[PDB]
């Protein structure tokens, strides 16, 4: 610690070294709400979370009852153990409320004045953050399992939505569109995620055990249908061995992470599509819906936090070793988000509470009355 | 007659015997001067469809010249050897 500081002011080590080292140390020291608490307004289980792309201050949340609650995640008070209050909530009284369970929500990249929520009521809604009303409503024939917006594209505002139908739907915020549709899948599309490196590259995961790398501009099918055993190469080339219900690109976009109900997790090269043969052990996954997970950014070695039953598992992205299990929840956890600036984690589960995982090893120095054994003598 | 006959084609050959775009694409200069301004736009628009690997409908109502814009893009593609 001190050696990292001294090596910084002296100039032996580049200043990024201490930051990456201290960042990865915070992730390893993650523990429950030592100085935090999330205000509970979700009557049902919480399905999704998203931190704003800029300034990472307000966090959306979508419950199983349809209410969507926008949160505040910094200590406006002097005292510690602050409670993460909710600036606003779109509840039952709202005229434009999701009648049924809202599956995933997302902040629009490049500004915080608009956010999109998609529910099981077969609709994707565009919202105005300031006025808390809608601007565009996109109805769909089948239920909606996921939707993603490109976090890096500046030439378009396409939102990719995967429905229970076997064919991807590409809606454009600019104009209405809602007609561009990608064919090549066979069953329910449980996860869609754009590539942070390439603007027009999209990954779609569906129940036919196939993940396809698409190019939206491309007018002829898919580019790569990822296979498991890297044979010579569709109605074949199964990406997993069951139902692929997860998708998370790495920080730089060079590799793809997928989770299926085969209790297996795989890391895939983004360009060619060959799997990198990182085994990850057994990753428990019985979810029949979209499973949301995240990957750490700005650390020495990237981490991946994937829901694991009633716990969250932390793995090294490339090494594939199990770091620790964050046993905090009582029901199954379905969404986890990562606060890049502060190396904190927020977990939404089905016990109707968002848990905050904050780095430990910083404690007040006294001059603990509860920390003693009471054994008789 | 068409070039279906090899002998005929060879006979014709014996008888017979530069703007750049963003991605890198050059057209024969001796042909670009023979078209009009709108035909240049169609050639650029057609090559714009080449970058995205998507098709297109060229709906210029008759008399504007449909063959030339296809040929100029086709000839330019052969010249550039992309």
């Amino acid at each position: 610690m001190l050696g990292f500081l001294s090596a910084r002011q002296t100039g032996l080590e580049d200043p990024l070294r201490l930051r990456r080292a201290e960042s990865t140390r915070r992730v390893l020291g993650l523990e429950l709400n030592k100085d935090r608490d999330v205000e509970r307004i979700h009557g049902g289980g919480i399905n999704t979370l998203d931190i704003e792309p800029v300034e990472g201050r307000y966090m959306l949340s979508g419950g199983s009852d349809g209410v969507i609650v926008l949160y505040d995640l910094e200590n406006s008070s002097r005292q510690s153990y602050y409670t993460c209050k909710a600036v606003c909530s779109i509840g039952r009284d709202h005229p434009d409320v999701h009648r049924y369970s809202v599956e995933t929500v997302q902040w629009y990249p490049h500004d915080t004045g608009m956010f999109t929520s998609s529910s099981f009521d077969k609709t994707l809604k565009v919202w105005d953050t300031n006025t808390l009303q809608t601007a565009d409503v996109f109805n769909f024939e089948e239920t909606v399992y996921s939707h993603h917006m490109s976090p890096v594209s500046t030439k378009h505002c396409l939102v990719a939505v995967g429905t229970r139908g076997p064919k991807v739907q590409l809606c454009d915020l600019k104009s209405g569109s809602c007609s561009h549709i990608l064919q090549g899948h066979r069953q329910e599309i449980l996860a869609v995620s754009w590539s942070p490196r390439y603007d027009y590259i999209l990954a779609t995961a569906s129940a036919d055990s196939r993940v396809k790398l698409w190019d939206v501009r491309r007018a002829s099918g898919c580019l790569i249908t990822l296979d498991q055993h890297n044979g010579k190469k569709e109605s074949a080339n199964t990406a997993h061995n069951g139902k692929v219900n997860g998708l998370c690109f790495t920080s730089d976009g060079l590799h793809l992470l997928t989770v299926g109900t085969d209790n297996r997790m795989r890391l895939w090269n983004s360009s060619n599509g060959e799997n990198t043969l990182v085994n990850y052990g057994k990753v428990c996954n019985n979810s029949k819906k979209g499973l949301k997970f995240t990957v750490s950014c700005g650390c020495s070695s990237e981490f991946v936090f994937v829901p694991y039953g009633s716990t969250i598992a932390v793995y090294t992205v490339y090494s594939g070793e199990q770091i620790t299990m964050l046993k905090g929840h009582y029901k199954t956890v379905d969404c986890c988000v990562f606060q890049s600036n502060f190396q904190e984690l927020y977990s939404g589960s089905r016990d109707c509470n968002i848990l905050a995982w904050v780095p430990s090893l910083y404690e007040p120095v006294p001059d603990n009355p509860a920390f003693e054994d009471a054994w008789s003598s | 007659r068409d070039d279906g006959d090899e002998d005929y084609y060879k006979q014709r050959l014996r008888r017979w015997n530069d703007a750049e775009f963003d991605e890198g694409f050059k057209v024969p200069g001796f042909l670009f001067k023979k078209l009009f301004k709108y035909q240049q736009t169609g050639v650029r628009w057609l090559w714009e469809l080449h970058c995205q690997q998507a098709g297109g409908i060229l709906g210029d109502e008759m008399g504007l010249g449909k063959t030339i814009q296809i040929i100029a893009f086709l000839a330019g593609l052969s010249y550039s050897k992309i």
